[PDB]
């Protein structure tokens, strides 16, 4: 579809890759009693990596020509999944971090030996600063937009 | 209690006790949904 | 005026005021007035919308289910054909609501500046306050009265809720808002979301 | 000052005087030093003492009536296992709602003492209390036995501190035996009745 790539549910390499792992799992799955634990944990197993690969085709990745998937960080709107949105998670949680970090050090800036709080943080302070970042976009945003933001 | 809450405070205790949080809320998270490569919910 | 939460006390910036205070911001976004400013004018127009919307979703849904005129649902409104195509109507609606919104951010910005009229030089607004237009946005001339504005605010977030519950109920159940109070209502017990999954 | 103690012969802790009620200076963890773990401590433990009372009525009344005829009640281990008009979360659910209001409007009486003694919906209504952790008043407090001398107050309260302490002790006691022997506490106490030496904890 993309740069020569197949769909992962229409090639073989991936059912072909599929049986291997299977028959490499039942070959050590011979070997014990049908009623011991192992048994049963390499059932477990066995199904889980169907349920992975099942999972996986479902997903409509794109399998190259060594069967293998491939990830498009091009911004195609049938890919967002796979790289954008996990980003903007990530940007959000990191965003969030970081402003807590900077709050903390702003608030206790004032006192006359900081670093004794850096040392040995302050728990009830901390809480209280910890939950104002679920909304850190909107205050960083009005802090740029006042001037706040950059030290002069 | 006044020192022994101070102690519990210090730097490396409280590391180590988000660390452990952290770790066991990742694992968990990870043994409810055992593999995971793209985001599917939308 | 009256507190949020008892046993807490308001916070120091939130004084009363403003109409619609009961001192709730434990996140501490109004800590600076220029964002207070702000951050009033946007509840207004979110929420102002958002009553008009809810309206607009709920009240043909029970005249349909009444029986009186057969109208599509609310997420289906969009896939019906009309005299013209969308995009027309997107463009239409993008011109007209950029001149209307960049006449609000300019009131916004200095107040009392765009009270004139731009074509019918005889005509201009009031003056009054921020928000409140007023002259020809009030054909009634009806008082902007603090307790009519206090109903207003509590209309405007109850309709925000609303609204709200409505896309996540409809993103999680396929069928509507009435269709879904009356299957609670049919049986309460056994209809509830816990009972869902 | 004089008062008898757990240990006899020791040294009371010096943050326990003996004003509180059931006061016998038995805290060698050092647990409430800080007098604002004092108070909580002390609400924690009335808490506790109220709904284990209500624990251990509840579990034990009904199996004494099993033993005999009158009731047919199964057992308490088993109760929530069995099938009621609505599934166990939409039950749960509603209790959480329920008991939360209640308990946040205790919480904002344990913060500030005086905040929610007036019923919000009609001014009329008011609680009588004048002490944390004793709402008093018509709702839970309609036969005026409440108020009255402090010596009889104390007296009171270390009824009901010392009841509640026996009742916890009763609830873990019931959990243990019947997780350990299999069998209803009464089934217990008759059989270790009926053969004092060999029907014990050793079998
Ligand atoms: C408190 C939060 C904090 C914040 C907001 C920043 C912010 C920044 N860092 Mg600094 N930094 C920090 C801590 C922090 N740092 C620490 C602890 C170290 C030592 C490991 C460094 C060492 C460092 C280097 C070597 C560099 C930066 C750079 C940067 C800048 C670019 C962002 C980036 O590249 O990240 C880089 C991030 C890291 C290397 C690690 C930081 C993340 C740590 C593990 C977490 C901090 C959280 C803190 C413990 C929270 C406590 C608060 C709580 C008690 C309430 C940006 C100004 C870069 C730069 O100069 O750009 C201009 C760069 O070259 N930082
Ligand atoms: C706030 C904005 C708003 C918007 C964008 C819409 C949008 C729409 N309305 Mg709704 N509506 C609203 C508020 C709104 N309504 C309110 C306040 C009411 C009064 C209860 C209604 C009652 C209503 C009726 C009675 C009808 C629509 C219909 C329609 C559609 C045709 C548009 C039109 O012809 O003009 C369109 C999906 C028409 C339709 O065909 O719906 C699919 C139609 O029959 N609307
Ligand atoms: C019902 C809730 C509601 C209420 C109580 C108010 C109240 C107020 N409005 Mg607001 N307003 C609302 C919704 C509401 N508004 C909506 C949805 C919009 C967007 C269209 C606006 C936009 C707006 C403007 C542009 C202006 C006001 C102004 C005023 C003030 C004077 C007018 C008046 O007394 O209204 C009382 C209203 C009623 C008794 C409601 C009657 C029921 C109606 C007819 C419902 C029809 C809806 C139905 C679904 C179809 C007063 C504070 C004026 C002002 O402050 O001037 C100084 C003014 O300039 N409002
Ligand atoms: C503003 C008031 C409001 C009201 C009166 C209702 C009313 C209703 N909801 Mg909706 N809902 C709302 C907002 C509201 N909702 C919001 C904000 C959300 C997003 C969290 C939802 C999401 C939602 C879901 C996921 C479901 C309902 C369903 C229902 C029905 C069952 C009630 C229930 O199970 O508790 C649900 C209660 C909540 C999620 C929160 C409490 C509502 C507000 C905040 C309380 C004040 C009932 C008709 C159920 C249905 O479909 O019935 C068949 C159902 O499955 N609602
Ligand atoms: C259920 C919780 C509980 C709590 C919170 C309290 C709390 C308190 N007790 Mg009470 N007490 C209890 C149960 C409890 N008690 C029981 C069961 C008995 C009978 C043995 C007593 C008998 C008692 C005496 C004789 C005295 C007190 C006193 C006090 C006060 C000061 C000591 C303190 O700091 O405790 C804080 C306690 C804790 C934070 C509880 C947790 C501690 C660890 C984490 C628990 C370890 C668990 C346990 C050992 C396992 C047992 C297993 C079970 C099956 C038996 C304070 C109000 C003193 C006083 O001044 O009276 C007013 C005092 O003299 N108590
Ligand atoms: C402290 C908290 C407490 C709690 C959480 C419980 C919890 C419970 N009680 Mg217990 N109980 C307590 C204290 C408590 N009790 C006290 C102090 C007493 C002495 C009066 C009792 C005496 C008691 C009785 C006599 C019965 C229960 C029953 C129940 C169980 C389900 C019924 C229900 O909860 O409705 C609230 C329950 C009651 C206060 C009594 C009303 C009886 C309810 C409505 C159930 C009747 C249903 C019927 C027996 C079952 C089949 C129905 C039929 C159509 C097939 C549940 C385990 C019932 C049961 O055993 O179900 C398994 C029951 O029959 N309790
Ligand atoms: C076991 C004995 C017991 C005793 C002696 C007390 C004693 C006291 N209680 Mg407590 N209480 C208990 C158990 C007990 N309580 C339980 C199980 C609960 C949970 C429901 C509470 C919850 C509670 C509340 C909510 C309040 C009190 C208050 C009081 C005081 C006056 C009320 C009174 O008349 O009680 C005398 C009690 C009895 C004569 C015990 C016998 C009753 C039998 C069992 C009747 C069968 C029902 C007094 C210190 C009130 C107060 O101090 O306000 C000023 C108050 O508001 N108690
Ligand atoms: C609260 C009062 C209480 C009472 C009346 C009883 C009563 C009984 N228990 Mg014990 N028990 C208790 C507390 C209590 N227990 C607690 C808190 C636990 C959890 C550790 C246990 C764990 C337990 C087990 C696992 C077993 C018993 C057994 C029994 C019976 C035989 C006695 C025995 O072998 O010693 C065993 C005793 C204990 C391990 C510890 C008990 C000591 C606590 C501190 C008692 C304090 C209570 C009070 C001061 C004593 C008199 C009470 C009176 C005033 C009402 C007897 C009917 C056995 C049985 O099934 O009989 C056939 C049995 O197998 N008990
Ligand atoms: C505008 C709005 C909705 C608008 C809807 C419109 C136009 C609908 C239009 C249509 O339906 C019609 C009419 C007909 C259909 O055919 C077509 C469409 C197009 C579908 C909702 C806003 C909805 C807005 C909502 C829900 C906002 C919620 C905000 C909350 C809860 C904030 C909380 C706090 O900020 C405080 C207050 C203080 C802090 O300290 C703490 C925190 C917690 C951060
Ligand atoms: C609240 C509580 C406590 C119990 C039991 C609580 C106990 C035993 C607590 C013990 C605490 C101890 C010993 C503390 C000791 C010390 O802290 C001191 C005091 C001082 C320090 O210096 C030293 C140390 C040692 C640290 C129990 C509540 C039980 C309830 C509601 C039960 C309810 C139900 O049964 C019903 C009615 C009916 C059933 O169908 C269902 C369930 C739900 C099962």
């Amino acid at each position: 579809d993309i740069s020569g790539l197949t769909p992962c549910k229409d090639s073989k390499q991936f059912a072909k890759r599929e049986k291997q792992q299977i028959k490499k799992l039942e070959s050590s799955l011979k070997l014990y009693a049908p009623e011991s634990a192992p048994a049963l944990a390499l059932n477990a197993q066995i199904e889980k990596t169907k349920r992975r690969f099942d999972n996986y085709g479902k997903y409509g990745l794109l399998c190259g020509s060594d069967g293998l998937p491939h990830l498009i960080v091009n911004g195609d709107q049938r890919h967002w999944g796979e790289f954008i949105t996990p980003g903007i998670l990530f940007l959000y949680i990191a965003g969030w971090i970081g402003w807590v970090g900077r709050s903390y050090l702003i608030a206790i800036s004032g006192e006359k030996k900081p670093a004794m709080k850096e040392i040995i943080i302050d728990v009830p302070l901390a809480s209280r600063i910890i939950f104002r970042g679920f909304i850190w976009p909107v205050a960083a945003y009005r802090e740029f937009l006042n001037g706040d933001l950059i030290a002069k | 209690m006044r020192d022994l809450k101070t102690y519990l405070s210090v730097a490396p205790v409280i590391s180590t006790l988000w660390f452990a949080a952290l770790a066991g809320l990742l694992i968990e998270i990870n043994r409810l949904f055992p593999d995971a490569l793209i985001f599917p919910f939308f | 005026k009256g507190e949020w939460l008892p046993g807490l006390a308001s916070p120091d910036y939130l004084t009363g005021s403003l109409a619609g205070d009961n001192g709730f911001d434990p996140l501490g976004l109004a800590e600076d007035p220029e964002n207070l400013k702000w951050f009033v004018q946007a509840e207004l127009v979110n929420g102002r919308w958002a009553m008009l919307g809810v309206a607009g979703m709920l009240l043909p849904e029970v005249f349909t289910k009444i029986g009186i005129i057969n109208v599509p649902e609310w997420y289906d409104a969009g896939k019906e054909q009309y005299f013209a195509s969308s995009s027309t109507l997107f463009v239409i609606e993008f011109i007209l609501f950029h001149y209307v919104e960049i006449r609000r951010w300019q009131d916004i910005k200095n107040p009392g500046s765009v009270n004139q009229d731009p074509i019918f030089k005889q005509y201009s607004l009031p003056k009054g306050e921020v928000g409140y237009p007023g002259g020809i946005f009030n054909p009634l001339n009806f008082a902007p009265t603090q307790e009519a504005k206090e109903k207003e605010l509590a209309n405007g977030r109850l309709a925000m809720l609303a609204f709200l519950g409505f896309v996540v109920q409809h993103n999680v159940t396929g069928k509507g808002p009435f269709e879904n109070l009356l299957q609670h209502l049919s049986d309460p017990w056994h209809n509830t979301i816990v009972q869902t999954f | 000052p004089d008062r008898p103690i757990w240990f006899p012969g020791s040294t009371p802790p010096e943050w326990l005087d003996g004003s509180l009620p059931g006061d016998f200076g038995f805290d060698p963890l050092g647990l409430s030093s800080d007098p604002d773990s004092l108070k909580w401590n002390v609400q924690a433990e009335i808490v506790h003492c109220r709904w284990a009372m209500l624990g251990a009525a509840g579990i034990f009344i009904p199996e004494f009536l099993t033993k005999i005829g009158i009731l047919n009640t199964p057992s308490w281990y088993t109760a929530g296992e069995q099938e009621y008009f609505t599934d166990k979360t939409t039950l749960f659910v509603v209790e959480l709602i329920l008991i939360g209001w209640a308990e946040g409007r205790r919480w904002a009486d344990i913060i500030k003492p005086g905040s929610v003694n007036t019923d919000p919906v009609f001014p009329n209504n008011k609680l009588t209390g004048t002490d944390v952790g004793y709402p008093g008043g018509l709702w839970f407090d309609p036969l005026g036995w409440g108020s009255g001398s402090p010596a009889k107050l104390k007296e009171l309260r270390t009824k009901e501190i010392k009841n509640g302490r026996l009742a916890m002790l009763a609830v873990m006691g019931a959990w243990f035996q019947h997780i350990y022997t299999g069998t209803g506490p009464i089934d217990n106490l008759f059989a270790h009745l009926a053969d004092p030496g060999h029907a014990t904890i050793f079998a």
